[PDB]
């Protein structure tokens, strides 16, 4: 009907939306509010409604919610942030329901986000990614993971709660989680692991090192399961595989008074079998072991009736420690065919 | 080893037996009022039938505590015909309804309002068949109001092709302002001359003069005065009291005559 | 003219959405307790699923005012397994259930008790397939108890054909008195000699001696002492403490020996 | 279980059945009572239950209900009888429900009547057909219909209520209604109509008589619709058709200073058209009119240039009054072909 009557309807819904926002769901009639929203969209006033919706939410989250999270930065930040997120989710569900006819008719037909998805975008842009908040959340989640790794006891629950939220604001996508948390996390992790690798090489045996690497891989998988998105397992492991294994491949195998050659000489089968299973992860991993072996085996066979003893000893390793691998088999065989000439 | 069982008949029976309950009032949860008659039904069924009833009956709003829902403000004065309401409520139970040549209007209202999308779909595929030369203007106003986009296009195309004759029948002079506005600014319309469009603006505005006069100025702006004959603009357009009253359009009708003289 | 609509998918969806409600407790009317766990459900659905729930929930009995139904006295001590109860309740909503090699016993209990005749039917057509040499005595005691007449006959026939071997396995010595009674008086039974039947009466009665001794006299009367050898009756039947105690059977065992001497 | 435990269960149900009978439905638990009935049938004690059921009902209806109906014979009989019937129906429904498992399992498998059908048989045999009651109901319904016919104002409602009951006790059959009410009713009706016919012939014209017959047919159809079973329409009409039309066919047509010949002579078309429509009901009905006509037409044509006037006059009757009937057409034609010889 007339411009004034339409503004009557919108004033009614605006007050209802604000009441919901203020946690006052009870006093409201679902059919009255739904009919008013319906009457607007039915009489082609959907844009007025949608534009109005985008305002009432934007204003609430900027003036009340952003402020709350900011005022509680150095006083229970993540908690003040999850409560902000929960209160929002709860409100946006009720807002989406009174405006259900707009979601089904207008939103579809006019290439715009749906009420809940719009609510998510505003919370994302105005609260979770507000620079000061965006940064303080990134530094918070990372300082916790760094403290945890360095021994301290931290709240994995608050960490999973923020990660779920970061994932959800991605709008059925990891866009927000990836750049706001994952990428900075992976970066600080690699810097940690690189330093960790330097300590363990300087004071632990190759067997101990290889064990400590497996232990680190297990810890990082165990961390993802308990407080990050399941999709971070492959990235973080590859960062452990890169910094601990891949970057120090020749260093590990060649370790003096330890390593492949000493393991082959002192016959420590399971120890070099452990090396095989770890070096089978990284590219050129097994190659390095073959190269180290071929260098030694050719130098040992060059010294050699007793080559039946050599063949049998390496046959045992290949079958037990090297899982009868095609590459190792060909390498051992290649070195034996080399002695003929 | 195990084995799975499926009683094909089961759910068809279960639904029908629940309707038979509703008709006797057996185990009825909620009371649906449409005019000051009321229809007793089952919260479980209604909520299962459409996304609408779930938040209503949930527990976050007055209706859950009430145990009664006042369905108000319908196109029909004391609401739709009870027969059409019982028909649609039964459909929510059974998924079976008969839509008459008359039923279809009120059925499409409820179907659309109560978010019963597969029933709304049917009405759309129904009217698409019942679409004709007389049917087209009334069906377009339906398809446009109840967002039946596929049907709106087929109804619009038949109006664009037969515009010269659709403006002859009184059916068009019922249309709301926003639809007149959208028709005048529609370019694929097929009329003999642009002068006829003015005669239709003047005809339509005259009907509900007291409420319709406000629009005229906006509607006159839509008129492509360039494609109109200068003899017509000087003798028939300029002397109209409706055009002589507003000074915004006397300037536009003056520039139009100015432009024709300037075309030589 | 008019047109009828049928949303084929509709009732299948409606039922499933109502189950999804029940699982969340949404719009649940009644609470069904089976042991001191309880299952929330919908009065409308339950009543629609079986003739049982209609008088219960109607309004003529305590249960309507209660809003809770204490399902007591089941074959299993604290009632059937909750998984089997949820399975059957879901079936009342959806008409879909999976019956395991284990499930079938408790499923048939509820199906039969709660008058879910098409589910009971299935269990009957299920056991008919799973019927074997070991299965036959246990399946007969089921089909006999839960009035599965078609199955009872097929199970009985396999027991009548393989009686001589069914009395070897301990499975038979579980059977209640009325079934022993009915087997002894069954004429189409196939055993080597009538003397073996006595050895099975004595074997079965000995098991739960304290409760089973009462029956022996009635069971001894069923024994066709005419078809038994006089050497056996004098040396093995007559000296049994179980037969020497009752004076009713010492007279019957005496007339039996009297009749054999009288046959010459 | 043991004989005593089974008797415990039955004592519980017997008390519940009697409480129901005494109108005390409320205090009872449906699941307790149903389980007890179930436990009996499940443990093959169905016959004890069924035998017990047949007793508790038989005893109630003989000792309490039959007595009530008898004590109120000359004091609101039909009312005391319908209340007896209603109270019964109401009880038997609740009795049938607590014993639902017996109806589904035992009753089926053991070739016996179902709980409700058994209840109907006992009420039928012990109350409605108890000789003194059987007779007083038959005399009551007939004295009313006789009074009604003779002018008086009677309760058609009580009459339909008893007829429905009589029909229901037929066990999906009219066996009880037919012999207890219909047959005596039809008999007393024929005796009435035979006397009615004698009065109307002795003082009314053939046209008046024919009208009064149609009026009687309509009254008797109107009576069946309002207070007897719909299945009595064909029998009672055939009794009106037999006693009023069929038995006096030649008498009506031949009525002096009235009737067919006078109607044909004075040309009263619709009057003999009325006769046609009434005599078309009964067998040999139209034959009698043809016979009466052929006797007259042959005597009139035997008197006869003016036979073109005769042909045209009878052509008009045949088309208007005789609905251009094949039999009348052939008869008129036969009589005309007769004059030739």
């Amino acid at each position: 009907m007339d411009e004034k009557y339409v503004n009557s309807i919108w004033d009614l819904l605006k007050n209802a939306i604000q009441e919901i926002q203020r946690k006052n769901n009870s006093g409201l009639s679902f059919e009255e509010l739904y009919r008013n929203a319906y009457t607007m969209v039915l009489h082609k006033h959907g844009e007025k409604l949608y534009t109005g919706l985008r305002e009432v939410v934007t204003e609430h989250l900027i003036n009340k919610v952003r402020e709350d999270v900011l005022n509680s930065l150095n006083n229970n930040f993540l908690q003040t942030l999850n409560q902000a997120w929960n209160d929002h989710q709860t409100a946006m569900v009720m807002i989406r329901d009174i405006l259900m006819y707009m979601d089904r008719v207008y939103v579809q037909q006019n290439n715009v986000e749906n009420v809940y998805n719009l609510g998510l975008i505003i919370f994302r842009d105005q609260v979770v990614r507000y620079g000061c908040i965006r940064d303080h959340l990134r530094q918070t989640l990372l300082d916790m993971i760094a403290r945890e790794r360095k021994g301290e006891v931290v709240d994995r629950g608050a960490i999973r709660n923020a990660c779920q939220m970061l994932m959800i604001l991605g709008l059925e996508g990891r866009s927000v989680y990836e750049e706001d948390f994952e990428a900075p996390f992976l970066e600080m992790s690699a810097e940690f692991f690189q330093m960790e690798s330097q300590k363990f090489l300087a004071e632990n045996s190759a067997s101990v090192y290889i064990k400590k690497v497996e232990a680190r891989i297990n810890e990082e998988i165990e961390r993802v399961m308990h407080c990050l998105d399941k999709s971070t397992e492959e990235p973080i492991v590859k960062v452990v595989e890169r910094e601990l294994i891949s970057k120090h491949m020749k260093t590990i195998v060649e370790m003096e008074n330890s390593g492949l050659v000493h393991m082959l000489k002192n016959g420590k089968t399971e120890d070099l079998g452990c090396m095989y299973k770890l070096f089978s992860r990284v590219p050129n991993g097994l190659k390095t072991m073959c190269e180290c072996m071929s260098s030694y085996l050719r130098e040992q066979g060059k010294a050699l009736q007793g080559l039946d003893d050599l063949k049998s000893r390496f046959d045992r390793f290949l079958l037990e420690s090297f899982n009868n691998d095609r590459l190792f088999k060909q390498t051992i065989a290649g070195d034996f065919e080399y002695f003929l000439n | 080893e195990a084995e799975d069982f499926e009683c094909s008949s089961h759910c068809s029976e279960l639904s029908w037996r629940q309707n038979e309950q509703r008709r006797q009032g057996l185990f009825c949860d909620i009371t649906l009022c449409f005019g000051g008659r009321e229809f007793r039904a089952h919260r479980s069924v209604l909520a299962a039938a459409t996304e609408y009833f779930t938040p209503l009956l949930s527990g976050q709003f007055s209706e859950s505590r009430s145990g009664r829902v006042e369905m108000r403000k319908w196109s029909s004065e004391p609401g739709p015909e009870p027969d059409t309401v019982e028909a649609v409520i039964e459909y929510m139970y059974t998924g079976r309804i008969r839509v008459s040549t008359g039923s279809v209007h009120e059925v499409l209202e409820l179907a659309d309002r109560f978010l019963l999308i597969r029933l709304k779909e049917f009405c759309g595929e129904f009217l698409k068949k019942k679409l004709h030369l007389s049917n087209c203007v009334a069906i377009h106003s339906l398809a446009h109001m109840y967002t039946l986009s596929q049907l709106a296009l087929k109804a619009a195309d038949m109006i664009r092709r037969n515009f010269h004759k659709v403006i002859q029948d009184e059916e068009f002079y019922t249309l709301p302002f926003h639809l007149i506005r959208d028709w005048l600014s529609d370019l694929e319309i097929t009329v003999d001359s642009e002068e006829v469009l003015f005669e239709t603006v003047l005809k339509w505005v005259q009907r509900n003069a007291e409420e319709r006069e406000r629009y005229f100025e906006e509607l006159f702006k839509l008129l492509r005065l360039s494609q109109m004959k200068p003899t017509y603009l000087t003798r028939h357009v300029k002397p109209e009291r409706l055009v002589a009253n507003n000074e915004v359009c006397v300037k536009l009708v003056a520039d139009a005559v100015e432009r024709h003289a300037l075309r030589a």
